[PDB]
C-alpha cells in the first residue's frame, strides 16, 4: 500500500487565475458614427421639399 | 346658588342649604388627511412646466 493523491486530497488545494476573465466589450457604433441631435421633448418635426414645378 | 335664610332653631327656613360644582371634559383627537400623486418619469421630463412643483 501507499498514501496516494486521493488519500492526501483534503490537503491538496487548487489555485485560481484571471488570464481569461474579462468584462463585456462596448461594441456599439451608431451614436459614434452618425449625426446626433439632442431632443428636448418626445417628438421633433423635420420638414422636407416633396415636389417642385 | 345661594338662598335667603331665616333665623329659626327648628323650622326649615333657618337651614343654610347645600350645593355642588361640576366639571366636564372635551377632547382633541388627531386624524389624518392624505393623497398620493403618481406620475411617469418621461411625462415629467417632456412637459414644459415643472409638474412636480404643480
Amino acid at each position: 500500500a501507499d498514501t496516494n493523491r486521493t488519500d492526501a486530497a483534503a490537503l491538496i488545494q487548487e489555485a485560481y487565475s484571471d488570464v481569461f476573465l474579462d468584462s463585456v466589450s462596448e461594441t456599439a457604433k451608431v451614436i459614434g458614427t452618425f449625426p446626433v441631435y439632442n431632443m428636448g421633448t418626445k417628438t421633433t418635426n423635420l420638414p422636407v421639399l416633396s415636389t417642385f414645378p | 346658588h345661594a338662598k335667603w335664610v331665616g333665623e329659626s332653631a327648628t323650622a326649615p327656613e333657618g337651614v343654610k342649604p347645600t350645593a355642588k360644582a361640576t366639571w366636564a371634559n372635551k377632547t382633541l383627537v388627531a386624524e389624518e388627511l392624505a393623497v398620493i400623486l403618481p406620475i411617469h418619469e418621461n411625462v415629467l421630463a417632456d412637459a414644459t412646466e415643472d409638474l412636480l412643483a404643480e
